């Protein structure tokens, strides 16, 4: 029984925002923390064939030389909406010689999160983990398909959400350091993850105020999965 | 089933079953009266208090559209000041472009287009307001107006608008017209208002009267409803 | 339930579901608080948060150096009416080179979200407006809903279970128009600790104060300074 | 001018059942010839012509464009088409462009479909048509074929005293011109064949 | 505004498209055409649908249209609807010819149609053109061609094709009786009398009720032979002795 | 405007105590030839403010019509605020900018004298845009011929009384009669106070011609 | 015909100390042969730690100083902190060129304090070029000013004679003088000179008037 | 002009249009292909011509550079239309940018259509999955796969069309490295998983490779023919 | 105004004036003329100071946009190539623009010219400006491709000394960077007069 795709509820809430974050839930879980040091970051692939080539799955992409990235469920979806991103943070430091600030540049994405219609179509089906140092010393962002978008100091997305936020909150205070924090997700990642964790699973994201840009090559990965 | 849906269906007797219900949605708004005299248009409008709810002064139901010209609107609301906006866009293209004040007639023609026009699709509903439309000139007399969600717009003596409506009515055509100067009709509108509409569902109310004619030099504005505090004073001598 | 898919369709009761139901959406917000003096105008809100370690949602934000907003609902419309509030002060500020009187910018509100109540495949906005401003004959605390049906008030409340402040602030209305800022802010956070259960309150920590004043700019507030704010309490009774 | 960019010269000339057209070969920008194989007559169907005089980009392009509406109209008719119909055709795509008007001065000449009936006709840059029954001429060298026509002319021709008349007002008022030379081409059509001569011109 | 609204373009959930498969059956009716190509020449047949005795005729064409001087095209399905397309068709031919003064070779001209059918069955909810159509032609760089449109927009070329739901047992008839590039102008006629004598059940094939149109190569005119009548009835007579001699074999 | 067709001539406007007076002729020209004697170029707006203009008189037709369809509307609006002179100023200076930017200029020169809230207001509006605010203003060959009497008596005492004021103008204007080809003998002085806007008739000058008997 | 500008004139200065920014402009608006008033201060506030200075044609200078303050406006409601002095300098830019094909006929000079608290004057020309200056003169008295600023201030052209940094009454001194001596030459500039002082600590202001020719 | 969505998002949470467009893919034409370190290869099964007619018109295979190569599976028709943006896309790029085309920017050209084609309004989603085989500079082979959704995706050998789970499985007993050792082997490799694919007569068996320094080549099939013959050899050899 | 740019063995040479003039009369004396675009790029400032400035800015949106697309810094001719294009759609409404474009490249040394006309060609020796010709002759003398490091930044310095002492609007600091393999990398700043002390003895 087929209603107009922009009809609240009954209840109260909408429909087809709420059908979205039902939709994040199938995705591929991810995992970052918030550290003073500065920002970590982590994700798991899903690897499923062995055909399937390993490094070309993205998960961890690139917005800024300082303002990171990890997606969720769909990908291409994601894929617009951090191409668009890039381009207002680089209209900003061109018309401002500065570097949009992290928040800023959630603002400008659920801007248009829901500017879903039939004239002027459906909504966006990904959530997003935004980090990166500003002025503000290191973030840590959240966003949502229904553009409700909040700060977590250590948020956990998608399928294993529920007890990575519960055994994240077991682990987690104010004063971490960062490879602390690493460790401690990838212990979170491989209680939640259902192949075994090896060089190919999962892939991390750090940036720092002193390590100035998110780089992660492979094979360090080795060096901190073999610190277990 | 089937044919209350859409503003553009008919029915198998013959009538939209929107406009009904849309006519039926002014129906439960508060009684809001006018009448005119020989020479000028008194409004009225039933305002009520609940608890506390607001400040004394907010959403004045008595618009006022051009010098000339306002509005005793009721039904629902915010449709009523779009409505209102509309017909002040109105005056606005008729007095830039022909340079005099627009006569009632015209006015009420424009306007009672658009509410038609918003009836005849699909895509838009139509109007859930019904308004009165006063106002007073050297060269016309007084012309009082009333326009339904419908769009049939044609003039009165006196009319009412909302929950008593009938009941306001009865003691609207108890009154005339050749013999009234305003200001005894400002203190008779008054009387009656407090008249209808006993205390029972709602406690406590509040009026308002708008006044337009040759007294006010052909101006429309509010009643210095504070200054003679004509209702009252014969409102309370009015339960026996 | 063939009446209560869209916007355009009158009910047969002649009520537009859809109007009800972006009320409802309206009613599922945090609660919040405005209130005036004769001089001083207070708007008090309360913040919740999605988890413990995540941080709170705000509610005050600025509009304009005398106009400030709370909000309840949804948050897209709420910046997109936001975004549109600040274009309209700024024009006006532009153009005529004077402040805007609070009353002409609400009626442009009210007259924005009346088209996507009356076409066909648009939402109403999802919106829990409630305003304070300063034009020149002093404090307004305005307050909108969905329908676009704005109201000037002297104290209201909206949100979940916002109807036991409206109860505090009847008792008090009298009390309201003559004081000075620091025991009007705390009678709108006494609406706040009986808008809640009676064993978490307003530990600093989810709580918002804009004031506006006659010389004093709008103004948000935020636990730190909102710590001189909170004492000068007792407790709930028994 | 512009008309005297690159030169040219079409004469048209009505016979007794028979009708010769004819226009120059030389191709070059204003004093600087480039080739002596310009076309500037087309076929258009069977047993009916058109030429083209003037600035030679407007002669190429209004050539593929009558061309284009020419072959939609007889695909969308199976009969071919009348002269009066392409003389408005022309007619009309020429008054398209009113004010982006092309320098081109078309002249038609062709049989009737139905009967051996000949026809001529021209035109001016913006669409005006021109029906005679002696000759009409298009180009720079207009005065000299004006001298030549009205000095020669015949109303009842055979087809060779025909072809020798126009063949020696071509070469006397093309002789006398300057910018327009280099060899003729010749179309002399009848009912039952189509026939094309090539004389032997100064190539100076 | 909603409820009204049909959805022509969205997927079945059986797993194929719905209103393509239904014009395709809208395609199986109403028509019957095939032609010949193998060797120096290509052929058309066709069926009257109209072959009522109050009729004109005087329309010097029929089914085929010839859409350019080396190119026609049988018409299956709704008639109007093709001929919307034949406008459309003849005109971008005529378009391509007035870009680049070379006549339109035979596949870009069958993908700008296809991409036309295609463009009106992904995005809308409009009707889907319910027309197949057949294609002769010649070009420069591959002789005598036969391709064969779909509702759909897929093409595929063909030496000897069918449309009309009558002739999936022509197709079969077809394969039995192939050969190897052997036309001969008589030989392909015959089988194509033989074919449209068997498939339709018209009994003994009324010569007024059929349609032959060739294409032959010749240097400057590329000759389109939509022939006569008389000509069609002495091949009818031609192949009604070669079945009498056929018969001999029982 | 492109060309301008029928003009006015010189305004004139000055504070005093409590109020700003300002006095315009009543000529329309063409050219040479004076072929309106008989027009108004002051308009009286609402309460506060009050507008006078040169230059093509079409033109201030327009803005006469524009701006009373703008105090209408916020007469309309009820809330008890109204348009401060300055904020007039401020629009108009928009309105002269945005003509001239897509090089459709308005051809005028208005001034724009107010009073509200115990201060008084003399606004300058050019053609170009070019705006300020100043205690004398003077339009036209104003500028050149009453002007320095105007800073003559502000310099040596920067306050006036009304009826000060009031004798300055006319002495202006008698001036402005003396040395313009292009003026009239027959002025209206408009005059904002407290009390609202008031708009004296066409008063007239008392001219000298001694100077004639001199050969 | 109908001439779109017209030169109004006014003269701007700007020194860029070791913690303060001083901008000082004259008041007068003129018109070929007339004055109009001798009172219109050509600097602007923007920010607690910016001020602006706008010469030539006065509409476009109006308009200018208006937009720039909306776009401030805008980026306050949007970033929750002012701007920078080199963020307002690329918007500036950004602005003048967006009017590139019917210009500005607009000099500007920018002054005020960077984020490290040091002076910075961003000079400007109608079309939209900038640079880091410490010192420029803009207007009709630009070339009666930059040669005696590359004196004092710069330095420049001199044998043995040391660099001292600027202090600031020495600066004080210095607009006072370079005033007095291009207003004995110059027509357009005014009487009163209006001297804003950009410190860590606000904005100050000062009046000096000049002779009343 | 159609203000409609047409793909809503489901009440469990799902696209039903991206997610049963994958359908029409599942019932097309099966297709694979490998790479191997210098000479790369892949080929389509299931023509199911009908053995007496033309066929170059029903080619699978195209190319829309010098450097790339094509495949795909599903509806022939919107790959004719996406094949056709693609060629537009890449000769707009050489316009630009003086490189050959990067086979990873033309594979998120496609993948990035798709998704702003499943998201505009009134457009139903592409029902195709290609294969986009290239080796760009310093001679990298590299293969990936479409989908549907949008989501480019490299791979090492293809499982795509009817059945394709059988296929893989073949590959997955059959990853040796040894088979990518011999471009000859890597040739047999393709021939014998898409003989443990349909009928493979011999005639569907429509191949075509490149060796990274030239262009696309269709082999003609009697080649094939002596390439599954001592296929079949070795499957004798086997024994 | 006069640059000079000329590739050789070790990578590339930028050099530049930084007189700018309005008419007849100097504005500054320190405009850096070479405009950083990259890490990896120069342009230069070639007349038009707004128009340089402003399309060069737009040029290295462009390009960070193309790095974070394809994970790849961006080629020169590819650079030059935006730039080209960008500029050819505002001819003949009055543009002056004549900047150069120099990089690191996959094949190496990168050296192109761009013009407000539109004119897009490589080469190894450029000269742009008012008096650039007096650095072409110069320039053309001390050329060659098998030069040391010292020998090309005094051609470089000593040729834009040529060009300021014969031309009028040539003047101020002569700027001086170097364009490697990795990165560029500025040299030195030095003043006109200090070179006249050096090279007049």
């Amino acid at each position: 029984y087929d209603r107009g795709v922009n009809t609240f509820s009954p209840e109260g809430r909408l429909f087809q925002v709420e059908y979205a974050i039902e939709a994040i839930k199938l995705g591929s879980t991810a995992i970052g923390i918030q550290t003073s040091e500065g920002v970590c970051l982590a994700v798991e692939k899903r690897i499923t064939s062995p055909l399937m080539e390993p490094s070309s799955i993205e998960k961890i992409v690139e917005i800024d030389a300082h303002i990171g990235c990890a997606m969720s469920g769909l990908i291409a979806d994601a894929k617009t909406l951090i191409d668009k991103a890039r381009v207002e943070t680089q209209n900003h430091w061109f018309t401002y010689n500065e570097t949009m600030t992290v928040e800023s540049v959630t603002q400008a994405v659920s801007n248009l999160a829901l500017q879903f219609g039939e004239e002027d179509s459906r909504p966006f089906g990904v959530a997003l983990l935004f980090g990166g140092v500003d002025e503000k010393g290191p973030q840590l962002f959240h966003m949502d398909p229904s553009g409700t978008f909040v700060q977590c100091d250590a948020r956990a997305i998608g399928s294993a959400s529920e007890g990575a936020q519960s055994s994240l909150q077991e682990v987690y205070h104010k004063s971490m350091t960062l490879k602390e924090a690493i460790k401690s997700s990838l212990i979170i990642l491989k209680q939640v993850m259902e192949e075994k964790l090896n060089a190919t699973n999962i892939e991390l994201a750090t940036v720092q105020p002193g390590q100035n840009f998110h780089m992660f090559t492979k094979e360090e990965l080795e060096e901190v999965i073999k610190d277990i | 089933t089937g044919y209350d849906l859409s503003a553009s269906t008919f029915s198998p007797d013959g009538r939209v079953f929107q406009v009904e219900y849309a006519m039926k949605a002014v129906e439960n708004s508060s009684t809001a009266i006018g009448i005119r005299c020989k020479d000028g248009v008194v409004f009225g409008v039933e305002k009520l208090v609940l608890s506390k709810l607001y400040e004394e002064g907010s959403n004045k139901r008595l618009f006022n559209v051009d010098r000339h010209v306002g509005m005793a609107v009721a039904g629902l609301l915010a449709d009523a000041r779009s409505l209102a906006d509309i017909a002040r866009e109105e005056a606005s293209n008729f007095r830039s472009n022909f340079g005099y004040n627009i006569p009632l007639k015209h006015l009420a023609d424009r306007v009672a287009m658009y509410v038609h026009a918003y009836t005849l699709y699909s895509a838009v509903r139509p109007f859930g307001c019904s308004f009165m439309l006063g106002s007073y000139s050297v060269n016309d007399g007084a012309q009082l107006y009333m326009i339904d969600p419908s769009g049939v717009s044609y003039g009165y003596w006196g009319c009412a608008i909302g929950k008593a409506r009938q009941a306001a009515k009865t003691e609207i055509e108890k009154l005339q017209m050749k013999e009234m100067t305003c200001r005894d009709i400002v203190k008779e509108v008054a009387k009656i208002i407090y008249i209808v509409h006993d205390e029972v569902k709602d406690k406590a109310f509040e009026l308002e009267l708008s006044w337009v004619g040759e007294l006010t030099n052909g101006r429309h504005e509010i009643v210095p409803k504070d200054i003679r505090e004509e209702a009252e004073k014969y409102a309370k001598e009015s339960l026996k | 339930n063939q009446y209560d898919n869209d916007v355009t369709v009158w009910s047969p009761q002649g009520r537009i579901h859809q109007i009800e139901y972006a009320m409802e959406a309206v009613k599922q917000g945090s609660a919040t608080v405005g209130l005036k003096s004769k001089t001083h105008a207070v708007l008090v809100a309360l913040k919740r948060a999605q988890s413990e370690l995540a941080a709170h949602q705000k509610k005050i934000l600025h509009v304009d150096n005398h106009i400030g907003i709370s909000i309840a609902g949804l948050t897209a419309d709420a910046r997109l009416l936001c975004n549109f509030m600040r274009q309209e002060c700024l024009d006006s500020r532009f153009v005529f080179d004077r402040p805007l009187p609070v009353s002409r910018l609400v009626s442009l509100i009210g007259s924005k979200t009346q088209i996507p109540t009356q076409r066909y495949g648009r939402r109403p906005y999802g919106v829990g407006l409630l305003i304070a401003g300063y034009d020149d004959m002093g404090p307004h605390i305005f307050q909108t809903c969905p329908s676009a049906n704005y109201f000037d008030c002297r104290a209201m409340s909206i949100g979940a279970r916002s109807q036991s402040a409206r109860t505090y602030l009847e008792r008090h209305m009298s009390e309201f128009m003559e004081c000075n800022l620091n025991e009007l802010v705390k009678h709108g956070l006494r609406a706040l600790r009986e808008t809640l259960p009676a064993e978490q309150d307003l530990t600093t920590k989810n709580v918002s104060i804009g004031i506006v004043g006659k010389d004093l700019e709008f103004t948000i507030y935020d636990d730190d300074d909102v710590s001189p704010f909170l004492e000068g309490l007792e407790e709930r009774p028994q | 001018s512009i008309m005297s960019y690159n030169g040219g010269a079409v004469m048209a000339m009505k016979g007794k059942n028979c009708v010769a057209i004819a226009a120059d070969r030389r191709f070059g920008i204003q004093a600087q010839m480039v080739t002596t194989d310009f076309q500037k007559i087309f076929p258009m169907g069977d047993r009916l012509y058109i030429g083209l005089a003037g600035l030679a980009t407007d002669v190429q392009t209004v050539a593929q464009r009558l061309k284009f509406r020419l072959n939609l109209y007889e695909l969308k008719e199976g009969r071919q088409i009348k002269p009066y119909t392409l003389m408005s055709m022309v007619a009309n795509l020429l008054y398209e462009k009113r004010f982006g008007p092309y320098y081109t001065e078309p002249v038609i000449a062709g049989l009737d479909p139905k009967t051996f009936k000949p026809f001529i006709c021209s035109l001016d840059l913006i669409g005006c048509p021109m029906v005679t029954d002696d000759f009409v001429v298009s180009g720079t060298c207009a005065e000299q074929m004006y001298g030549m026509c009205e000095s020669l002319w015949e109303p009842n021709m055979d087809p060779d005293h025909l072809f020798e008349t126009i063949s020696q007002a071509m070469l006397n008022a093309v002789d006398r011109d300057a910018v327009s030379g280099m060899g003729v081409i010749v179309h002399i059509i009848e009912k039952d064949k189509i026939t094309t001569r090539t004389l032997k011109a100064r190539m100076d | 505004s909603r409820r009204y609204d049909s959805r022509t373009t969205i997927f079945s959930p059986e797993g194929r498209l719905y209103q393509v498969e239904y014009a395709m059956e809208a395609i199986g009716h109403a028509g019957t055409c095939l032609g010949i190509l193998a060797n120096d020449g290509v052929l058309l047949a066709a069926e009257r649908r109209n072959i009522h005795k109050l009729l004109d005729e005087v329309f010097f064409s029929e089914k085929i249209y010839k859409l350019n001087e080396d190119m026609a095209c049988s018409v299956a399905g709704i008639t109007s609807d093709a001929n919307v397309l034949t406008n459309e068709l003849r005109l971008i031919a005529q378009r391509y010819l007035l870009q680049y003064q070379e006549p339109i070779p035979c596949e870009q001209l069958v993908t700008a149609l296809c991409d036309i059918k295609q463009a009106y069955t992904q995005f809308g909810g409009k009707r889907p053109f319910g027309v197949s159509l057949l294609y002769i032609g010649w070009d420069k760089h591959y002789g005598f061609q036969l391709y064969q449109s779909d509702p759909s927009g897929n093409y595929g070329g063909w030496k000897a094709t069918c449309i009309g739901n009558n002739s999936a047992a022509a197709v079969s008839m077809l394969k039995q009786d192939y050969k190897e590039g052997e036309m001969t102008l008589k030989s392909a006629l015959a089988l194509a009398i033989k074919v449209l004598n068997k498939t339709m059940d018209v009994s003994k094939l009324s010569a007024e009720k059929v349609e032959i149109a060739t294409l032959t190569r010749e240097n400057g005119k590329t000759v389109i032979r939509v022939l006569k009548q008389k000509e069609v009835e002495q091949l009818i007579k031609k192949h009604e002795e070669e079945e009498a001699k056929a018969e001999r074999e029982k | 405007t492109q060309n301008p067709m029928v003009t006015g001539t010189s305004v004139l406007g000055v504070k005093f105590e409590g109020g700003v007076v300002i006095a315009a002729d009543m000529l329309g020209s063409y050219g040479s030839l004076a072929r309106f004697r008989n027009i108004s170029r002051i308009m009286r707006v609402n309460n506060s403010t009050m507008l006078g203009a040169s230059g093509d008189y079409a033109d201030f037709q327009y803005l006469k019509q524009v701006l009373g369809q703008m105090v209408i509307d916020e007469e309309l609006l009820g809330d008890g605020h109204s348009y401060s002179p300055r904020a007039i100023h401020s629009w108009l200076t928009r309105a002269m900018y945005s003509r001239r930017s897509k090089m459709n200029p308005l051809w005028n020169t208005m001034v724009i004298g107010g009073y509200a809230d115990g201060e008084s207001f003399l606004g300058y509006v050019d053609m170009l845009g070019v705006a300020y605010e100043a205690p004398s203003l003077a339009t036209g060959y104003g500028a050149y011929l009453a002007q320095p009497l105007l800073r003559e008596v502000l310099e040596k005492q920067p306050v006036l009384s009304q009826t000060e004021a009031r004798d300055l103008v006319e002495r202006c204007m008698r001036v402005l009669y003396y040395r313009d080809a292009r003026s009239y003998n027959r002025f209206q002085i408009a005059t904002v106070t407290e009390k609202g806007v008031e708009i004296e008739g066409p008063l007239s000058t008392e001219t000298n011609w001694d100077i004639a008997h001199m050969i | 015909r109908f001439s779109p500008y017209v030169f109004n004139g006014g003269t701007i200065l700007a020194i860029a100390g070791e913690d303060f920014a001083i901008v000082a402009s004259d008041t007068r608006l003129s018109e070929g042969f007339s004055i109009h008033t001798r009172d219109s201060p050509k600097c602007y506030k923007l920010t607690d730690k910016t001020v602006i200075g706008c010469s030539g044609f006065h509409g476009d200078c109006l308009t200018l100083t208006k937009i720039i303050e909306a776009r401030l406006k805008m980026y306050k409601h949007s970033n929750n902190k002012a701007m920078t002095t080199g963020a307002i300098a690329a918007m500036l830019s950004t602005i003048l060129y967006s009017r590139r094909f019917f210009p500005y006929y607009v000099y500007n000079i920018i002054g005020g304090l960077d984020e490290e608290g040091k002076g910075a004057v961003y000079s400007f020309d109608p079309v939209g070029s900038y640079q880091r200056d410490s010192f420029k003169a803009g207007g009709s008295a630009s070339a009666m000013l930059q040669p005696l600023l590359d004196n004092q201030v710069g330095f420049k052209n001199m044998q043995n004679v040391e660099h001292v940094p600027l202090s600031l009454d020495r600066a004080m001194r210095l607009v006072k003088d370079v005033f007095i001596s291009a207003a004995e030459r110059d027509v357009y500039t005014g009487d009163a000179l209006r001297i804003c002082i950009v410190t860590k600590e606000g904005i100050r202001e000062e009046t000096v008037s000049l002779r009343k020719d | 002009s159609y203000d409609r969505a047409i793909t809503v998002f489901s009440p469990d949470g799902h696209l039903f249009q991206v997610e049963y467009a994958q359908e029409a893919v599942k019932k097309g034409s099966t297709a694979v292909g490998v790479r191997g370190r210098d000479i790369v290869v892949l080929g389509v099964e299931k023509k199911s011509v009908a053995k007496l007619q033309d066929e170059r018109t029903v080619r699978k295979i195209c190319a829309l550079d010098d450097n790339v190569c094509m495949a795909f599976a599903g509806l022939t028709a919107d790959a004719r239309i996406v094949i056709n943006r693609a060629r537009v896309e890449c000769q707009s790029h050489r316009l630009t940018v003086e490189d050959p085309v990067t086979v990873e920017y033309i594979t998120r050209y496609i993948a990035s259509l798709k998704q702003r084609y499943t998201q505009s309004n009134g457009r139903r989603p592409f029902g195709i999955s290609a294969l986009i085989v290239g080796f760009d500079f310093d001679g990298t082979p590299r293969l990936y796969q479409t989908d549907p959704s949008g989501t480019y995706h490299a791979w090492k050998a293809n499982a795509i069309g009817r059945g394709a789970k059988s296929v893989r499985e073949f590959l997955e007993k059959n990853y040796t490295d040894e088979a990518i050792e011999t471009d000859d082997l890597t040739i047999k490799l393709v021939i014998k998983a898409l003989l443990e694919v349909v009928q493979s007569g011999g005639k569907n068996i429509e191949l075509a490779v490149m060796r990274r320094d030239q262009s696309l080549k269709i082999l003609n099939p009697e080649e094939i023919e002596k390439y599954v013959a001592e296929i079949e050899k070795e499957k004798e050899e086997n024994e | 105004t006069t640059t000079l740019a000329f590739k050789f063995r070790h990578g590339v040479i930028v050099a530049a004036d930084s007189r700018a003039t309005a008419g007849a009369y100097i504005a500054s004396q320190t405009v850096k003329k070479v405009i950083e675009i990259n890490p990896y790029l120069l342009g230069t400032m070639a007349g038009g100071a707004a128009d340089c400035s402003f399309w060069e800015r737009l040029l290295a949106r462009q390009c960070r946009i193309y790095e974070l697309r394809n994970k790849e810094r961006i080629s020169v001719a590819a650079a030059s190539k935006l730039l080209a294009n960008m500029v050819y759609q505002y001819k003949g409404m009055g543009l002056s623009m004549g900047t150069m474009i120099c990089g690191w490249d996959k094949r190496g040394p990168g050296l192109y010219y761009v013009d407000s006309e539109g004119n897009r060609i490589s080469g190894a020796t450029f000269s742009v400006g008012s008096g650039s010709v007096y650095a072409y002759g110069v320039m053309d003398r001390g050329y060659s491709y098998d030069l040391e490091v010292e020998q090309a930044y005094d051609l470089a310095r000593r040729a834009i000394y040529q060009a300021t002492y014969r031309d009028a609007y040539s003047g101020g600091a002569v700027n001086l960077y170097h364009v490697r393999e990795d990165g560029w990398i500025r040299v030195s700043s030095d003043n006109v007069a200090d070179l006249h002390e050096k090279y007049s003895g």
